[PDB]
């Protein structure tokens, strides 16, 4: 076919919005995951009748197959579009996914909100205490500025235009409250099960003239959900930015030496460079770089590579440490750092002195809520008060943190992968923060 | 039916000598209600070092991924650390 650029997408929605079917359908018809199991059920479908079969049927069997645990391919799902190589995530309901959506690999460039057109279903999906809103809120706070809304199950409502319109208005209010601007959001009416407006235009709604959205250069329109994905705007890759490679592991290979491993969040790693390991301050040359099978002449953002260095004991550098260019804004530890915290729903109240564990990139350290600088209006950033005495669910505030152990972090504005963290406590994520200033 | 999630974990060894067959065996020996181990491979990551990449399906309200990662990691002799390679809904 043709060359394509990479983009990440996370699909969120209520437990019955039909997002697993919608997502499954795309990967199926636009990708190649577990094709073997697929080819097994497409041939088996000959039983159902004379051979015909609904894609959803095969998808259904594939799900039961995975539950048995006999499928090959892993959880990393991809699919292409007339322009994009997409790594998608069907947002899990599991609570431990929250941290992973903040400290995990590859932050989404766009989130697709799947909504059920059903009467009672819709209301239940947009609850203020539902998981759907939480995923939306997190996506927003973490900077996912692009969004797509898909009103699914339009078949169950006989494709009535009026019902579609009301859905759009209520959904626009809902996302507006999160912080999204509806005028930039394509509202696509589809049917994950029948395939309407998924990859091809539907024929069950003459009234439907297609979706549309305002952008910095004008208004973009379309008919299908695939088109909406393909319309996602190209994100800015931090290739030219300074090197930042949080360490995941460290090895000691005979005849080789010390070989740390990790992901290049920003910048480029090449052999011949002189790096530094923060917050230790270890400086050495990059002998070489490997990833998977080969050698690489260089590792770009997104690569999980291993590199070798000499004159550096494996007992000097460890997991959570940051690697970077010694001669280009190099990595350093901090005495403290100020961040914007968003308290999520949870049984509690935070106050100065609170010292939970914070997961920042590969770092796992307990930090102290030294000072509650100010409470702020989440969406605008405007200050509501100075030195509040405590924070509760829903609150947004500027907090000054103090790491208990040597730690290295960045201002979200400069190094996104190292300026967002998760606050662990009460067997869950009680808060998400964004670094605004660091005292290096 | 209960809500589930399929997860793929990255289990790293200590070096290029760590018995890889032993690591996965110890991992699979871990029994939890609502947990189902699946496929797994040994993937090279550089310098002859291979990591463990195994899948599993879990019941949200029953299995804790955090506790699971802690349990695996108790195998000091083989496991250096663990990471979530990726995860989806079911
Ligand atoms: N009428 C109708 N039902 C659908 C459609 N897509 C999915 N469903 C059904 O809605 C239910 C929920 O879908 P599912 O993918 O499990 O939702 P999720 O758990 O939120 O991802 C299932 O029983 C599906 O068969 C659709 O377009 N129309």
């Amino acid at each position: 076919g043709k060359e394509k650029s990479h983009i990440n997408v996370v699909v969120i929605g209520h437990v019955d919005s039909g997002k697993s079917t919608t997502t499954g359908h795309l990967i199926y018809k636009c990708g190649g995951i577990d094709k073997r199991t697929i080819e097994k059920f497409e041939k088996e479908a000959a039983e159902l009748g004379k051979g015909s079969f609904k894609y959803a049927w095969v998808l259904d069997k594939l799900k039961a197959e995975r539950e048995r645990g006999i499928t090959i391919d892993i959880a990393l799902w991809k699919f292409e579009t007339p322009k994009y190589q997409v790594t998608v995530i069907d947002a899990p309901g599991h609570r431990d996914f929250i941290k992973n959506m903040i400290t995990g690999t590859s932050q989404a460039d766009c989130a697709i909100l799947i909504i059920a057109g059903g009467v009672g279903e819709f209301e239940a999906g947009i609850s203020k205490d539902g998981q759907t809103r939480e995923h939306a809120l997190l996506a927003f706070t973490l900077g996912v500025r692009q969004l797509i809304v898909a009103v699914n199950k339009m078949d169950s409502v006989k494709w009535d235009e009026s019902r579609f319109q009301e859905i759009v208005k209520e959904t626009s209010n809902f996302i507006k409250k999160v912080g999204y601007n509806p005028k930039t959001v394509p509202f696509v009416p589809i049917s994950g099960w029948n395939g309407d407006n998924m990859i091809e235009a539907t024929t069950n709604a003459p009234w439907y003239k297609g979706w549309e959205k305002e952008t910095k250069a004008g208004v973009v329109k379309g008919k299908t959900l695939l088109e909406a994905i393909d319309a996602i705007e190209q994100p800015s890759r931090p290739t030219d930015k300074p090197l930042r490679l949080p360490l995941q592991d460290v090895y000691k290979i005979g005849g080789i030496g010390t070989v740390p491993v990790g992901r290049v969040e920003t910048g480029v790693i090449k052999p011949g460079m002189v790096v530094t390991f923060a917050p230790a301050g270890v400086t050495t040359e990059v002998k070489s770089v490997e990833m998977h099978h080969e050698q690489l002449e260089q590792g770009v953002p997104g690569d999980n590579v291993g590199f070798n260095v000499k004159n550096v004991s494996v007992k000097e550098i460890r997991r959570g440490n940051v690697c970077g260019d010694a001669k280009n804004d190099p990595p350093k530890g901090c005495a403290s750092f100020n961040a914007t915290v968003i308290v999520l729903n949870h049984p509690g109240q935070i106050s100065a002195g609170y010292s939970p564990v914070l997961d920042c990139h590969t770092a796992h350290i307990a930090c102290r809520f030294d000072e509650l600088l100010e409470k702020n209006d989440r969406r605008s950033g405007k200050k509501l008060e100075d030195h509040p005495k405590f924070l509760k669910s829903g609150d947004a505030a500027l907090v000054k943190f103090v790491p208990s152990k040597p730690m290295c972090v960045e201002a979200f504005s400069e190094y996104p992968p190292l300026g967002r963290f998760a606050v662990r406590d009460m067997r869950q994520t009680v808060a998400v923060g964004v670094i605004k200033s660091v005292d290096k | 039916p209960a809500a589930k999630s399929i997860v793929t974990l990255d289990v790293k060894p200590w070096d290029d000598e760590t018995n890889l067959e032993e690591m996965v065996a110890n991992v699979k020996a871990i029994e939890m209600e609502g947990l189902t181990w699946g496929a797994h491979q040994f993937i090279p990551i550089g310098f002859g070092i291979k990591k463990l990449q195994i899948n599993c399906v879990v019941e949200d309200d029953k299995v804790s991924l955090d506790d699971l990662q802690q349990s695996i990691e108790e195998d000091e002799d083989h496991v250096q650390s663990t990471d979530i390679a990726a995860m989806q809904a079911l």
